[PDB]
């Protein structure tokens, strides 16, 4: 689902659909934060 | 037990021990000739220096007018021969004397100057200097010299701010900015003073501004109606070509909205009066306890957005024109003289204080024990060790994360745990959240090999009076240390309620950043 | 080093050691005959009990359907003869075995069952039971029994929830409510179920309700326009005589506003679908990760305001009628059946979970290490010891308070320190605030003999990326202990920016409550 | 000033005018909190 629907959602992170909660998530790369891993700090 | 109060790792002996001292104004030349002596703990009577010249600089302001006085300077003081720096694990003199077996009936720093103490704890040196961590949140240390031993010091000048004859404390902060400029805000306040003055006059002589200045009811009005004028004046003023760059960097972030400059202008108008407006110390004093300043400073989200002389100048200029419109609507003084005069000076000083804070090293939200405050929640590592994930051994480790919310009951959907298979995997059974004593187990599941997701078995809410502790347990099967390239993410994502971010339903992510060590 | 992992103060031997065990449904009768055996840490394989029957109760739910299953029961298990309870300072088996000198190559709980271990650490008893703190934030402990030694246990029933055949998990929570009912919410959910049903039908058969139900566009619409309908429907519905008491307890607090019930109704409509709406587990699941629930629960400011069967029923009833109006406007299912059916059941379950949290002992904002979150700031004691002010001796003590703010730069005007002259006064020189490493001294001054006020010398701002540590130093001149009557205030008032509260300009007060001890 | 102007401001606390900041303050009694010491906890 990250391929099709939630593509490009995650900025500085890897998209992972969390089935249980029925929503995508972004595993922020080192130092980033945000639902979409938009910011550093 | 000397090992109980003396941090031997940080204790050492060296030839020509040198340190720095912040010198108040009027004492720059005199101190360059020798260290001479002039609380509830008589024990710490002594000459104080620090290993950091920039921190030392901070202490060069008039103790009389601490907020906005002028700066003195920094001198480097050195001890001839050998000096023993005895770093201390505590700052309680009584406890120190007991453990160090000293006269409990005499001051501490005076015993530190006696040959008896210099013999026993001196490890050879001519004198001893006490060393304690400068402060909480710093790497610098504070050197406490014995008054007698300190006459032996050799004073050499490092910097003299007063000698630069620069406005306010510009010289001083320009110096401190060097600490990072080897974010890092290194501005030229002279330029900012110039640009601001030029823009204030340009705005004043602008048709639309004058045009709007006339729509001003000019006599006291309700603050509700006042804001509305200032907000309109704002939109108009921001159209001016000189403020082009502000109009741009301001249109996105809510903090920088015209309503914010408006409410700020009004706050200022409400607290300044003829007495206050006349004194620089008194003004800066009033201004400094008012909220909404980040709006004119362009500071928000952990960043100083107004990073240039140009934008800084434009913001201050606009803020000054607005404050001038605000004064007649709720103030009670000589209507404007203040706004272009004292207000600019005080505000410039406050900018300098905050910029100095961001230039200093610090732990961001979610790091070490610093809380991460988002969507009403407040999470953080229980202890510094919890934020540290060790590697290079086979085995377990547990990690506590304090979680809570400001008011109403907020949920915790679950938690996202980054993993490195073989070196770092979730111990599904040693992992739980306890809400007010209620230990609740979690259903974990490796979504990928890169992240496991744990969800509480019974619903979890936190709020005012309802706190929780998330305990992440890690397991290591390989005794090989995790390598940098392997680290695909350095934080734990605690998920809160479900919101809609840019059209997609996602859960509030509260991040706890960690460090892999050992 | 046994003293390094065994908390001897909490270790002891007793005759007929008894404990409690949460028994899943379907195992209530069978377990009453004997304890019989059926993770990443093979070491903790064992039968687990607790010293608290109420916590034990919590563990009586279907592990299959954990959110909303049915409850089993609690049994009291006793060991015949003598039993040694060895409380542990850590839960790392590897570390425990090393310090206790055991086979590092075999599971921990199995070594705890061998005669070798029962001889050495048993201090006489027939068997040993490990004891670790139940969880963070609790006084209860967790008993880990060896599987073999545990057949020797005598199982007697304490309570059987399934036997009460009560809806959902009512029996279970009714039991737990006893913990405090010896705030303390002890409700009768049967009554609440009755009243809710009666009110839902009464609202449905009310002229104005039907009248407004018609103004409903009845087909999907934008959520912006949907809220507006629901808010109007709300105001109308709240006029109904049956909901008189809700209309009253709701008009003051913003959390309980109609806009809040409206946004809640819409949230529910957006996440429930035909699949979800059919399953109790799936429903309660969706609902539990939605914000704004405190609005219908009447929970805010650290208190459960909807403390009666009557008001609780009225809130749920209204919430159900609203959810029914919301479904066609943004949902996608069998329009209403859910609202009076499953929604009520799930929501009732969530109420029970949160009520259970407030009935459990907990530290309020500002106590021990719990943060106090107000006006954008977040302050708290650095450590538990900091929150404890000792007395009965002459001397100093220092106290660290972590302070920070959520985003934009917020000021710290100064701090109010309660004092008891002679027994507790401020050490004006050992007291300071350090902002990102910058140690800033403070100008303190006894306003009264009851309170000293300290103000920072240079302006202090905290925010995202700018934290501070306030260090309050106390001094004692009398070695006489402070007496209760003397304590005129038990908190430290950190002052933030200047606001207007009920017509008076005052500073934001952030409180750090302490305890006088020793 | 607590006598005249700021009378009754403080609920569960003692009024103390803080000169430096030019505003009253309320020293909350044991367990109370709030600018006006309105609430317990």
């Amino acid at each position: 689902p990250c391929l099709r629907k939630y593509k490009d959602f995650c900025i500085h992170g890897e998209c992972k659909y969390v089935k249980e909660l029925r929503a995508p998530s972004c595993i922020c790369h080192p130092g980033y934060h945000g639902e979409r891993c938009h910011g550093l700090s | 037990g000397a090992d109980d109060v003396v941090d031997s790792s940080k204790s050492f002996v060296m030839e020509n021990f040198s340190s720095y001292h912040g010198t108040k104004p009027g004492y720059v030349d005199s101190i360059q000739k020798g260290i001479q002596k002039p609380n509830y703990d008589d024990d710490w009577k002594g000459f104080y220096s620090t290993d950091n010249k920039y921190d030392a600089a901070g202490y060069s302001v008039d103790n009389e007018n601490p907020l906005s006085g002028k700066a003195g300077g920094v001198v480097k003081v050195t001890y001839p021969g050998l000096t023993k720096v005895l770093a201390l694990k505590v700052d309680n003199a009584e406890t120190i004397k007991k453990e160090l077996g000293l006269s409990l009936t005499e001051p501490l720093m005076e015993q530190v100057g006696t040959e008896e103490f210099i013999k026993r704890f001196g490890d050879g040196a001519s004198r001893v200097v006490l060393s304690l961590p400068f402060a909480e949140g710093s790497s610098s240390v504070e050197y406490i010299n014995n008054w007698e031993q300190a006459k032996a010091l050799s004073v050499e000048l490092e910097i003299n701010f007063e000698t630069r004859g620069k406005r306010g404390q510009d010289a001083m902060y320009e110096y401190m900015a060097q600490a990072c400029a080897g974010s890092c805000i290194n501005l030229d306040w002279d330029v900012i003073r110039d640009k601001t003055k030029t823009k204030i006059e340009s705005l004043k002589e602008h048709g639309p501004i004058k045009n709007k200045m006339s729509e001003s009811p000019n006599k006291t009005v309700s603050e509700e109606k006042a804001k509305q004028y200032l907000e309109e004046f704002h939109q108009t003023a921001l159209e001016h070509p000189e403020l082009s760059e502000l109009k741009t960097v301001t249109g996105t972030n809510p903090v920088f909205a015209g309503a914010n400059y408006a409410a700020w202008a009004v706050n200022v108008a409400q607290v300044i009066d003829s007495e206050t407006a006349d004194n620089l110390e008194k003004t800066t004093a009033a201004l400094s306890i008012l909220p909404g300043i980040g709006s004119v400073m362009g500071i928000a989200d952990g960043a100083v957005h107004h990073n240039t002389e140009e934008i800084v100048a434009q913001s201050i200029a606009l803020s000054s024109l607005m404050v001038a419109q605000a004064i007649p609507l709720v103030g009670e003084l000589v209507d404007i003289g203040f706004a272009a005069y004292n207000f600019v000076e005080s505000i410039i000083n406050l900018f300098q204080v905050v910029h100095n804070s961001y230039n200093r090293p610090a732990y961001s939200p979610g790091h070490k024990t610093q809380p991460f405050l988002h969507d009403g929640y407040a999470v953080s590592w229980n202890t510094v060790e919890d934020s540290i994930i060790r590697t290079g051994f086979q085995g377990e480790s547990g990690h506590d994360i304090k979680i809570t919310a400001e008011n109403t009951p907020l949920p915790i959907a679950g938690v996202l745990l980054p993993t490195i298979p073989g070196k770092l995997d979730v111990n599904k059974s040693k992992t739980h959240i306890s809400v007010n004593g209620r230990k609740i187990r979690m259903r974990c599941r490796a979504i990928d090999g890169d992240v496991t997701f744990c969800r509480p078995k019974s619903p979890v809410y936190v709020g005012n009076g309802v706190h929780a502790n998330l305990h992440v347990a890690f397991h290591r099967s390989s005794s090989e240390k995790i390598h940098s390239n392997e680290i695909s993410s350095d934080s734990i994502g605690v998920l809160g309620y479900q919101k809609t971010v840019d059209h997609t339903k996602v859960n509030s992510k509260l991040s706890l950043f960690f460090e892999i060590k050992s």
